[PDB]
């Protein structure tokens, strides 16, 4: 079992704060990276970085570099992104994806999260 | 010298072994005079995830 | 972003095909070119990753090439199981993933 345990569903106001949760289990969290993907309900998928429990450095696309930061917490073997302003743009189902090699950060996953959505309101 | 190592990973550290540790992390010259001690500690330096 | 062809025609038994284009850095530049596949409403798991080869657990009748500036995945004796979206991707560079607009296999 590798299945990653997402958070639920939030709601929030225009321009306001959102945190999402990947609560990893069964595999090693340290080692394998842990991207994050956006897929808009209308429309696609797109990528916005990564963070990993080695080492804890974040890197992002240009579109989202500043508007969003990424954590991690070995604690209780989850990683957080979290982001600055909830644009309707932005209303998406948010998947946290496991990168299916080992310390690199080569760029295709694996295992995918359950599916936390997100949605601005009016 | 101390340090924490895998379980498997405990016959690298000796004279002309090979590998991740004994390359890379802590190696042993083949000119080697001393002992090496080793324990498991299992119950005592690991916890559940 | 990669572009891409929008749809794809079939029926079960047959074949079809699904392609990503671009070549300035783009899937046609490196060798990380992964597929990923989609059903509506689940997420998604890579059936075809660095250029050409499967994942354990993918069925052998997918395929992948970059076939030059581009790239190709194919699905042979289609059945029910194999209608969804099909994305590619690629590394372009710098850190910086960008996937393709996705195909949506569609069988008769
Ligand atoms: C993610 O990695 C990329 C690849 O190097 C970084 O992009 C470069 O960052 C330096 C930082 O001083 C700039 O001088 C370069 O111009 C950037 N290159 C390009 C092509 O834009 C990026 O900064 C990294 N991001 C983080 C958060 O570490």
């Amino acid at each position: 079992q590798v299945q990653l345990v997402q958070s639920g569903a939030e709601v929030k106001k225009p321009g306001a704060s959102v945190k999402v949760s990947c609560k990893a289990s069964g595999y090693t969290f340290t080692g394998y990276y842990m991207h994050w993907v956006r897929q808009a309900p209308g429309q696609g998928l797109e990528w916005m970085g990564w963070i990993n429990p080695n080492s804890g450095g974040t890197n992002y696309t240009q579109m989202f570099q500043g508007r969003v930061t990424m954590t991690r917490d070995t604690s209780i073997s989850t990683a957080y992104m979290e982001v600055s302003r909830l644009r309707s743009d932005d209303t998406a189902v948010y998947y946290c994806a496991r990168d299916r090699s080992w310390a690199v950060v080569y760029y295709y996953m694996d295992v995918w999260g359950k599916g936390t959505t997100v949605t601005v309101s009016s | 010298d101390s340090f924490v190592i895998r379980g498997d990973e405990v016959r690298q550290i000796a004279p002309g072994q090979t590998g991740k540790i004994a390359d890379y992390n802590y190696k042993l010259p083949d000119d080697f005079t001393g002992c090496v001690i080793a324990w498991n500690s299992n119950n005592l330096d690991s916890k559940v995830g | 972003a990669l572009t891409q062809p929008p749809s794809a025609s079939g029926s079960p038994g047959q074949s079809v095909t699904i392609s990503c284009t671009g070549t300035s850095s783009d899937v046609g530049g490196y060798n990380y070119v992964s597929w990923y596949q989609q059903h509506p409403g689940k997420a998604p798991k890579l059936m075809i990753y660095e250029v050409s080869k499967r994942p354990s657990g993918v069925p052998d009748r997918f395929s992948g090439s970059k076939s030059g500036n581009t790239a190709s995945l194919t699905v042979s004796g289609l059945q029910a199981e194999d209608e969804a979206d099909y994305y590619c991707s690629s590394y372009a560079g710098s850190n910086n993933l960008v996937f393709g607009g996705g195909t949506k296999l569609t069988v008769l």
